[PDB]
């Protein structure tokens, strides 16, 4: 998904991070979160 | 003057019901309209010389909605007579039954007229309505102008009664 | 904006209307997922260094007045829905008198 992600473009679900003006999205952790969902996707989720 | 003209010749099971609303003139303008029915006692089933020509009230029919525009223009006979908004209806109609049997209809024929409010009460001409049928139990534009309400009725009853002249001397 | 059943089942009509803006409202297995997959190793590691803010919000923060918007598409709803109900009534009326 780190490809996949238009540019300027903020994905529906986004992990935000905290700055001084507040909560703002945040592209590289908004694409981790992405790619877990990847994972979980097309291998799945983990929960042991 | 006299001027008399045949309305409804009914096939009821007191028989036939001759409805004779002959109106008068007293050069040319309408005086009094004079509706008078007779009764032949007995029992008659011709019904091919059988109708009733009833011309109808100015019936206004009861609405506050858009809706109305809607079921209006659902309304086939209807037909678009005027460029202003609907609200409520106040038409004065006439219609042409046709008995084929006791009840039902051979043939409905309506051809009316419509009417509703105008700018600053001030109120001009309008148009008219048009409709057929066949084999019907009844008319779809006087049963729905009724359903959504009484006509122009300026006629409300009192709560009670009370004499007005009772006794011997009446 | 979740779709489930329940008493929310009264404001799904206008989910799709939302979701004509480029907005996009989940069911209730859509945010299973998206839910859990907060429970990530990444993410889990992740927490332990930042509290995390998930917006899992499809794009909702975007619309301008959503109650006015979700409001007016319930109403544009309602009033298509019932003037054909009604209209369908009055004409059953009809062809029954």
């Amino acid at each position: 998904v780190s490809s996949t992600i238009p540019s300027q473009t903020i994905p529906f679900l986004h992990i935000q991070k905290k700055t001084k003006d507040g909560w703002e999205y945040n592209k590289k952790l908004s694409s981790l979160y992405l790619d877990g969902l990847e994972s979980a996707a097309i291998n799945g989720l983990t929960f042991k | 003057s006299t001027k008399a003209e045949i309305k409804a010749v009914l096939n009821q099971p007191s028989g036939k019901l001759v409805e004779v609303v002959g109106t008068i003139y007293r050069e040319g303008k309408p005086v009094m309209e004079v509706t008078s029915q007779f009764l032949y006692r007995g029992e008659y089933n011709d019904y091919c010389n059988t109708f009733q020509k009833v011309t109808e009230t100015p019936v206004q029919v009861a609405f506050k909605s858009a809706k109305d525009l809607a079921v209006l223009r659902s309304k086939e006979w209807f037909h678009l007579e005027k460029d202003v908004q609907f609200d409520v209806l106040t038409f004065r109609c006439e219609s042409t039954y046709k008995f084929k049997s006791a009840n039902v209809y051979s043939s409905i024929k309506t051809t009316g007229q419509v009417l509703l409010e105008l700018p600053t009460k001030e109120v001009i001409q309008v148009g008219s309505v048009d409709y057929e049928a066949g084999t019907s139990y009844g008319n779809p534009v006087t049963d729905y102008l009724s359903r959504n309400g009484k006509t122009i009725e300026e006629s409300v009853i009192f709560e009670n009664a009370i004499p007005l002249s009772s006794g011997e001397e009446l | 904006w979740t779709r489930g059943t329940g008493l929310m089942s009264a404001n799904n009509i206008i989910a799709e209307g939302i979701e004509k803006l480029g907005v996009r409202t989940f069911s209730q297995k859509e945010m299973a997922f998206n839910i859990l997959g907060l429970l990530t190793p990444e993410i889990v590691q992740l927490c332990q260094e930042e509290p995390v803010m998930a917006d899992l919000n499809g794009g909702l923060q975007f619309i301008d007045n959503l109650k006015d918007f979700t409001s007016k598409l319930r109403t544009d709803l309602l009033e298509t829905a019932d003037i054909r109900r009604a209209v369908s009534i009055e004409s059953a009326i009809e062809q029954k008198v």
